[PDB]
């Protein structure tokens, strides 16, 4: 058993239309920065967070 | 007319290079500590990216 | 009654009860950075508090 909240998630569509991966935009720094720059990938760097 | 001294003059050039580096907390601006405005703020991101 | 600052925001309020002035100030403060040498790499970050 667990408990819903209310979140902001990142989902993935495929070529056929299924939910294959998501993101929760608010479990740490580098989820956010995914969130923000809408990929699954990050590159080398320093980003301002929030 | 032909000179027959000389003089060495030192002058001064001041240039600017660089100005202050700033960043802006688009949601902490607009909205502050208000969950709502936040909420209703959602539809304006792109621009703040 | 309210004290207002330049914003117009309420920085000040009289108590209804103990008749006492008292100050309001945001609970939400200080920027922060996330180094990341890339989501290809490795998931380890460092995260700096400005
Ligand atoms: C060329 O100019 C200099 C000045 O820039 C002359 O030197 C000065 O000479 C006077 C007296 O003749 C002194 O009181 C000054 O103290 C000197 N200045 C320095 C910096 O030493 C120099 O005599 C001139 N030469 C000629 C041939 O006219
Ligand atoms: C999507 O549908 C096609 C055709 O049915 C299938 O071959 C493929 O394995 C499915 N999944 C992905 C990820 O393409
Ligand atoms: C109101 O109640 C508080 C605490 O119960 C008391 O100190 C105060 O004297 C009361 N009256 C006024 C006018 O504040």
């Amino acid at each position: 058993v667990g408990y819903l909240q209310p979140r902001t998630f990142l989902l993935k569509y495929n070529e056929n239309g299924t939910i294959t991966d998501a993101v929760d935009c608010a479990l740490d720094p580098l989820s956010e920065t995914k969130c923000t720059l809408k990929s699954f990938t990050v590159e080398k760097g320093i980003y301002q967070t929030s | 007319a032909i000179p027959t001294n000389f003089t060495i003059s030192v002058t001064t050039e001041i240039l600017p290079v660089s100005m202050t580096k700033t960043s802006v907390d688009c949601t902490m601006y607009i909205c502050g500590d208000s969950t709502e405005c936040s909420n209703l703020l959602l539809q304006y991101g792109s621009f703040c990216t | 009654q309210f004290g207002r600052d330049i914003a117009d925001t309420t920085d000040a309020v009289r108590d209804p009860q103990t008749l006492e002035i008292l100050d309001i100030t945001p609970c939400s403060f200080g920027g922060v950075s996330v180094i990341t040498p890339g989501t290809n790499t490795s998931n380890q970050v460092a995260v700096l508090y400005q």
